[PDB]
């Protein structure tokens, strides 16, 4: 879920 | 739905697509032949400060940024999908044909009755070292704004999502366009804020490439925005600060  | 943390209020609306009667009406307003098949006009992702100022992302304001009908497709096409009342206009910009692709450079809608975020230029970039940093994600939400399948020739979609960390948040508005066998286009709006700061960073990038130049890439990546992005040249890039009002 840690999209960049 | 609703997510609160101090002076910040996050709102996310997810409902059904717009009905035919409201689609034709809105399309006429925006001087467009039609709207995306899946038009989530009641959907929104909204960030609001207690002071009143904030920013939101909705499909309607996004469609306002799209090149509307100019009446050139009568020359370019043997037959059109639908006609449209030609837009009054015009800006000093060069007239370009409507292309049914719903490409939008929308970067969000600024909120506030009186107090409002001020958009100013900046040399800053969103620090990816801070993005890569892994605190616990307190809140995460993803909202679809519109989607169209281009009469079965590909896909055009606009969605927005957000990560909320203990002392920061990161948002990504993404327009993704694939015309099968032709091109891939991606317009990203990234929004970042640290708790202490009195401003947000908003970084916009527009990427695109002909598929013919992507033939060394596994075709499966063409349906995966996150994976194909790195292969697309950047043709436009803007970074701005959104200053908090006094
Ligand atoms: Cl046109
Ligand atoms: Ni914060």
């Amino acid at each position: 879920l840690y999209f960049q | 739905g609703h997510m609160a943390s101090g002076p910040w209020k996050l709102t996310a609306s997810k409902t059904h697509i717009m009905k035919s009667a409201d689609v034709e009406k809105l399309a006429d307003e925006l001087h467009m032949p039609s709207l995306p098949e899946m038009m989530f006009g009641d959907n929104v992702l909204r960030i609001q400060h207690g002071s009143g100022f904030g920013i939101e992302f909705n499909a309607t304001d996004a469609l306002r940024c799209v090149n509307n009908y100019q009446g050139m497709l009568k020359v370019a096409c043997a037959e059109e999908w639908q006609e449209s009342r030609t837009e009054g206009e015009h800006s000093k910009e060069v007239i370009k044909p409507y292309d049914w692709t719903y490409t939008t450079d929308y970067k969000g809608t600024l909120l506030g009755e009186s107090l409002k975020l001020k958009v100013v230029p900046t040399t800053d970039h969103i620090d990816t070292e801070k993005l890569k940093a892994r605190e616990q994600i307190k809140f995460f939400e993803e909202v679809l704004l519109f989607e169209d399948e281009l009469h079965d020739h590909g896909v055009s979609s606009l969605s927005v999502k957000i990560r909320v960390m203990p002392s920061s948040f990161f948002l990504l508005l993404r327009f993704f366009l694939r015309i099968d066998g032709v091109l891939i286009r991606m317009n990203d709006t990234r929004l970042y804020h640290e708790a202490d700061k009195t401003y947000m960073l908003r970084e916009y990038t527009s990427r695109e490439s002909k598929i013919s130049s992507l033939m060394h890439v596994p075709p499966s990546l063409f349906t995966e925005p996150n994976e194909i992005s790195q292969y697309l040249p950047i043709k436009e890039a803007v970074c701005e600060k959104l200053i908090f009002p006094e």
